[PDB]
């Protein structure tokens, strides 16, 4: 596959790191070239420095050669119209678009699914960023929650702890009876989950259940914490807003942001949240908005080292848990076992909604998981398949794959159920450069 | 620093060179002639030694390394590659002797002190013209290679292969070509081989001067032009179809070679008409069309002697043997792209003068150039007078004579290598420490100057 | 009409400001509110703040009720994005859009005539000033050079410096296009006829064909020298654009004040020479030869530095100068003063976009002094019987007050109008107003009214 | 003399421009660098770049072998600074030092004629201009009012109307007599000869000399003393604009129009009694809403030289009743001469003569550059006795006055007796006298010591 990615802003550089990853054709093309300058140093790609919505700027890019138009840049008029000019100058192939302003896909069918704006498929990552947040806050006790199939079924992560699993894998799940383990991971490589394993403290436990009896799953796993009241949030950008926006229901959300207008405009942008102009690391603000009486500190600046330490000044001051966004990996390998209990890199939800469509038909929805290096696909399916026939055991899966579950249309079944057509499956691979084959076995 | 891992990738190369020792050693069995004792000897001394270093290593700890090993490529293996020319009593001759041969063999330099090598053993001038394409190979894969060790674009073997094959199908479409202006397979492979690696080494004691036939002297100005160019342009040819036309013209390097090469030529002609040089206005065209290319594409070929040339045309050749080669092909002067931009830089420093409050930026493409490779280009020309001047006092120091020392150093560091002066042009009974000297000024003509001269900063280390 | 002006700054800011002359409603949509205040007081519109490409925004304005999305911005990308939504959204009739960049426009045709970016009309407004120029330059002497008829019909204008002769006898001298459309003498001008006595210091409008216009320029008053030696200050677009243009023909200097600006422009442009610095230091101006120039042509945006180097330039001895003065009492206080030439960029927009604002009937039409009055060609499209003006001869239809037909042209022929000549179908009319208010009439007297 | 002047920037400029004019060595220090490009490539002197209150840049400038530290910088601290450095690590001699705050020379005396900061004379070049443009607000119709001798002659400027002269001098000047004489009258470039008999031309600059206590009068039976002053509006609300104001306020009613917000919020409060608008010196909204049709005088201020004489312009245009533009580029000022601007006021002309009285010696006492800046009018002492001194004793029509030059009135302690050809010139008695052209100044100098 050949892509051009329009942006070696913040989302299309890691976008470029990673479809480079896989081997791929990839030009990438930007406004300034300071920061072209980085990803033509380390990943080995053709660079175009210019507009990229401008048409002999494509045509430098190989429109015409290409298979998909990865527009992601800070603009929303300009990645539209690159798809646009794209299109009816190129006929460029797939065209994926970044689309941030809510008003653009209120309308998100009128407006993209015709041949007006010619926009394949939308792609707006802070606000997955800011779902996989919500999703951690409203499931107590979870490293990761992604769901799949229209939230239906959902796959779930867990870390053992010194008290609370350390009993008979197959023996526990006697106990509950709708729920299988994908994979469990001890050390850096996972192991073997079957019907037989021990389990050790500090593991990495995936569940795959429906969405509906996970918070019960998480209930009756005896690690259900104790629901969140009080939510403080530092760094007022589009994530934070937006988590902000979101919460601001449920709980009780204080907002602390750096900037005074974008602080005041926050204020009545989002009604029944407080907002607090300041810094993130002053003792000041947050002992006197009791920072010990919080119950989750997130985050979400955009300075990763100002996260990482106003988080752990946060753990000091006593708030119960925090959550961090750190975007650099070398960061968040330096703070594994420490304070921070959980840390986010918004790179898994957007290098996991990118790869949805640089795969193909069969597989509708992928998510990047553990490192990045293994991965988890919804697969869509007599005569013309390897699949609709046989059993879930009974179909070849690559080495290290393991069904997790299937849906029809609105059922969820969680090793001898039947595959039918038009089913979807939920899947788990070990790791993802087994994933063509995965997308070979679900073709007609 | 770490050289501990360097090692590992030099013994491997001595490895990787005895595995070519059997290949004039092939010619050693097969054509009944003479002597390759030596070349099995060597292929042995050499696979044992590599693999001697290879062995108690590897490991592959992945700068200064880069530019310490595109320095141990060539003084290693152009040091290995004198072994032939020891342990073999055919052309039996001094080991600095050896050393010189093999240095120039290896650079593309084409210098020889080997004075009657038209009766010599099959393989030994099989070796001789070998050495000139596997080096011919190194110049412009070092043109691709270099970047993940050092910088081009510090100022991918995807292409690794790529070019190998732009290069295997050009000696071959030139040896089938030279035979079919009727050499002998043995001559017409072994002139592919220096003509395609712009290296200028021959059969013939007279090289070109085999036989006048237009036919060969007009085969090998238009397969120099091919080689003299640009491997990295070239490879619009495999990528896609013949969508070759374009692709030149564009690029603004090409557009000036092409006007060098004309306009030289031109004069060239012109003058050997205007001085009755030549009894035909056949020949004239015929001699100056090969001469300027072989000369100033740094190839080193030659079909005449300059005997009824005026003193002009020997001299401006040998001047303008300072720039040869679309950057990045076989050739090895301050390569065109370098004179292009510095006569812009140049004429920019004499618009200044005019408006000294005006903008002026410097363009080649499109794009202006930065004030970071402007500062480099220069300083580059300015090293490489430097570097011209010492290695010619380092030789008329050594012994020998004013011009002759001038040209010597002007052929040796642009690697041509013929006189070209004033008919002083034969190495082989030179001084014996300008030797040496004319070896080192080989290698800082091949490695463009900076490279080596960095070597030698107390800055390098550490 | 009822028109929707997408982006207040610069240029929607005349355009509404106009419009809202004659009696339209106007609701104008901006970024920033302090620029919407300034009209809102002014001009009687209703305001829309927000994002103008979002479509609760459009709606809010009324996107939906409109004749017209004026949708003229900073931006390109917004432009397009909101004539697309604007169009697949609330249907909205007629699209005009401001474009700027140039690959873009490079396919006209293949991007936005396809329905493809449903963008009715484009209109690159520093174009129309860039051309504006151009041709005053073209034109050594002339005071303003509009041409219509696909450049074939030109009204000239030149102040009276050469004439101070018999009004119709000066004309039989010799051989002979134009007529005199217009000549304001005071304030307000004179009816022009056989009989007019030639005053001086007065403003005249020619109107001849558009080859024998530098020709009938020639045996007028003094064919000024061709210039040769042109300097810019100022290197926005405008300026870049105008040196870009000019530079073949001419030997150019542009002055551009901010470093990096002017450091890209040096390679934007290979035929004229980039000079960082200010439009006002003598140092420089002096260093460069500003006494050796032909013209000196002010075009950055601070109108107050424009006006200053002018006049400091023509100290030093440049032969003439150009400003570009957007302030129009500004325009006004620097009359009869040292400025050769005051260009106003809104005469060259408000003129080109009322283009599309009059129907059909009219193709060009033309803001010209003061803005008061309005010059246009008119088609007639219609037949003996159901057009009112075909078929009929020049002194005997009844023109508007204050209105005079200048012009005929009959497909690639161009006869100007004396009383006797006949209207036919397709044939086009360029006429002068002097008061554009009297234009609604010009347009009813041009429509194929229905006679039955 | 060689002065080192420390600071290249806005007046340390000008002050440049002007003692190089006249042959001296100058070596001037400057903060950066780019502000001493420009007067090195232009005027001829010794630049230095650095710090100017640092030993080794004083050093590199030559602080040992100067004259005069003409210390004018941004920073107070910094000049002071200086000038305490200098003095106690080079003796440099004369010690001129540029101070801004009021509540430093609230205790002037207290703080630097006691020899703790060696200060020789400050130097406030802003209340300068404040107190030119006052005096040329309470002065209706003056184009310049230069006092000497404590105030009390006084040198006056004002241009040539349709009204006021405009008639034959010796046969008009009967009509409003006396004490004044005219030192001078621009016709052109250059003045004319004036004495009892000279015959007066239309559009003249005059340059009255008179009492400063009977020329008010005189200005009002000449026939062109212009109605009162109520309204004031001064655009640019910085140091010459709030301070102006302040001073104004008082006796005047005042609007003040200030474009940067934080600027006007704290002038707010800086001044009671005077009405703060924030908005641009150009908008005719602000104007028209504010009465700039009922406004006296509309006072420019702002640093921008071009929208100061554009606005001062566009508020002749909406009517104002009188102009006063301050432009600081000489290429400007004569560029808008027969025009509508009624007064431009050039902040040179306060400060360059303010700095003139500390190069001449002390046979001058006040110094006053005028007309084009070519011009001078000093007040020299006779600093002497009848056998000692060339200029004590002869009569004015016989001493030998340098070419261009004209005596205009002589001061005995609180007297003022102007001068006629035949007046005697005593001891210790000051000579107000008017040079047409500044280069023959060195023989006034001369012609005055014994
Ligand atoms: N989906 C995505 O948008 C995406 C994808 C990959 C990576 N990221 C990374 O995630 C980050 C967050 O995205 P965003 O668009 O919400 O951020 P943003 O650019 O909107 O900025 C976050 C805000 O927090 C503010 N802030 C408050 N207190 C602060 C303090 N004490 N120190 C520093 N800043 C403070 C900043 O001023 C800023 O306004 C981005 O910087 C991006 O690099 C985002
Ligand atoms: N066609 C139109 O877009 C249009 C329509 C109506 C009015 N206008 C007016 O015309 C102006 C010019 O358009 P533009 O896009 O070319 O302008 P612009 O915004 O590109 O800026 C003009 C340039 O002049 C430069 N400049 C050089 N010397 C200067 C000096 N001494 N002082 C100040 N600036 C200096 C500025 O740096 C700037 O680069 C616009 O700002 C607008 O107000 C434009
Ligand atoms: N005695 C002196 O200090 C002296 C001597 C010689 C020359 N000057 C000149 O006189 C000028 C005035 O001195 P200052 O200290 O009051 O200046 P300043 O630095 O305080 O600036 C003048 C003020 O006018 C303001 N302003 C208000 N409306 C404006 C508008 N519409 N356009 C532009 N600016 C506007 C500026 O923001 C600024 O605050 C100086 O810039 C200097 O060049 C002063
Ligand atoms: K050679």
């Amino acid at each position: 596959m050949k892509i051009i990615i329009l942006g070696a802003g913040q989302v299309g550089g890691t976008l470029a790191e990673n479809l480079v990853g896989e081997n791929n054709d990839i030009t990438i093309v930007d406004n300034n070239a300071d920061r072209l300058r980085e990803l033509q140093d380390k990943y080995d790609l053709r660079v175009v420095n210019g507009h990229a919505s401008h048409p002999d700027v494509l045509h430098e890019a190989g429109a015409q050669d290409a298979d998909m138009l990865v527009a992601v840049t800070n603009t929303d008029e300009t990645n539209m119209a690159a798809c646009q000019v794209a299109f009816t100058l190129f006929n460029t192939p797939n065209r994926v678009a970044r689309i941030r302003s809510p008003e653009y896909l209120a309308e998100k069918e009128a407006l993209f699914k015709s041949g007006a704006i010619p926009v394949d498929h939308l792609i707006a990552p802070e606000e997955l960023v800011t779902s996989y947040i919500e999703r951690l806050i409203q499931y107590p006790g979870a490293l990761q929650v992604v769901s799949f199939a229209e939230q239906k079924v959902s796959l779930v992560a867990v870390k053992a702890y010194y008290g609370g699993p350390l009993v008979g894998n197959a023996l526990s799940a006697l106990r509950e009876h709708d729920t299988r383990v994908a994979a469990i991971f001890r050390q850096g490589r996972p192991i073997r989950p079957q019907g037989t394993t021990i389990i050790e403290a500090d593991d990495e436990v995936f569940f795959v259940a429906a969405s509906n009896h996970i918070r019960s799953v998480m209930s009756e796993l005896q690690r259900l914490e104790k629901p969140y009241r009080r939510i403080m949030i530092v760094g007022g950008g589009n994530i934070g807003a937006s988590l902000a926006k979101r919460l601001e229901q449920t709980y009780s959300v204080k907002l602390i942001e750096r900037d005074y207008q974008r602080a005041e405009k926050l204020s009545e942008q989002l009604e029944n949240t407080i907002v607090f102009c300041g810094d993130a690391a002053d003792q000041e603000l947050l002992t006197e908005e009791n920072i010990d009486q919080v119950d989750v500190f997130i985050a979400l600046t955009n300075e990763d080292e100002t996260n990482i330490m106003s988080a752990m000044l946060a753990k000091r001051m006593g708030a119960k848990k925090v959550m961090v966004l750190i975007q650099r990996g070398a960061y968040v390998d330096l703070v594994q076992g420490g304070v921070i209990d959980v840390a986010i890199s918004p790179q898994q939800a957007t290098i996991s909604a990118l790869l949805t469509h640089v795969r193909r038909a069969d597989i509708v929805n992928v998510s990047s998981l553990r490192r990045g290096a293994a991965e988890a696909i919804e697969a869509v399916a007599e005569t013309t398949s390897k699949v609709v026939g046989r059993a879930i055991g009974d179909i070849k899966l690559p080495p290290g794959t393991t069904i997790g579950a299937v849906v029809r249309g609105e059922e969820v079944l969680i090793d001898r159920t039947v595959i039918e057509q038009d089913d979807h499956v939920v899947m788990f691979l070990v790791d993802k450069k087994y994933v063509p084959d995965v997308e070979a076995l679900f073709q007609p | 620093m770490q050289f501990r891992s360097i090692i590992r990738i030099v013994g491997l190369l001595l490895a990787l060179f005895s595995v070519t020792m059997l290949a004039p050693a092939l010619v050693a069995l097969l054509y009944r002639d003479g002597a390759g004792v030596p070349f099995v000897t060597t292929f042995f001394v050499l696979l044992f030694c590599g693999a001697m270093c290879w062995f108690p290593n590897r490991r592959h700890k992945h700068s200064r390394d880069g530019f310490l090993i595109v320095v141990l490529f060539w003084t290693v293996l152009g040091s290995a590659g004198s072994l032939p020319f020891l342990i073999a009593d055919n052309p039996n001759i001094s080991v600095t002797d050896a050393f010189f041969e093999s240095f120039s063999a290896l650079t593309t330099t084409g210098a020889t002190v080997i004075v009657g090598l038209d009766e010599l053993p099959k393989a030994i001038l099989f070796y001789r013209q070998f050495l000139q394409w596997f080096g011919g190979m190194g110049i412009i894969v070092l043109a691709v290679a270099i970047l993940p060790v050092l910088g081009i674009g510090g100022m991918i073997a995807e292409t690794a292969k790529a070019l190998w094959y732009i290069y295997l199908s050009l000696t071959i479409a030139c040896a089938v070509a030279f035979w079919l202006a009727g050499m002998t397979p043995f001559d017409a492979i072994s002139h592919s081989f220096s003509t395609i690696a712009i290296g200028g080494f021959s059969t013939h004691d007279a090289s070109m001067g085999y036989f006048d036939s237009y036919a060969i002297n007009l085969i090998t100005v238009v397969f120099l032009l091919i080689s003299a160019c640009n491997f990295t342009l070239h490879f619009a040819a495999f990528a896609s179809g013949g969508v070759h036309p374009k692709y030149y013209w564009k690029d603004p390097e090409f557009r000036a070679f092409i006007f060098i090469q004309v306009l030289l030529f031109l004069v060239c002609f012109l003058l050997l008409l205007k001085h009755h040089s030549y009894t035909s206005p056949y020949d004239a065209f015929d001699q100056a069309l090969f001469q300027t290319v072989s000369i100033s594409t740094t190839a080193g070929f030659t079909t005449t002697g300059f005997a009824d040339w005026p003193l002009f045309l020997p001299v401006l050749l040998l001047f303008s043997s300072f720039i040869g080669g679309c950057a990045g092909s076989t050739g090895g002067g301050m390569k065109v792209i370098r004179i292009l931009l510095l006569t812009l830089q140049g004429a920019r420093e004499l618009k200044r003068l005019v408006h000294p409050r005006a903008v002026y930026t410097i363009k080649v493409g499109g794009s202006a150039l930065p004030q970071r490779v402007v500062d480099a280009v220069w300083g580059f020309f300015s090293a490489y007078a430097l570097v011209f001047v010492v290695c010619m006092l380092g030789l008329i120091a050594t012994g020998m004579d004013e011009l002759s020392a001038f040209s010597a150093v002007a052929a040796t560091l642009n690697n041509l290598g013929p006189g070209l002066g004033e008919v002083a042009l034969h190495f082989g009974d030179v001084n014996d420490k300008a030797k040496w000297v004319l070896i080192v000024s080989m290698l800082f003509g091949r490695l463009e100057i900076f490279t080596l001269l960095i070597l030698l900063t107390p800055t390098f280390w550490r």
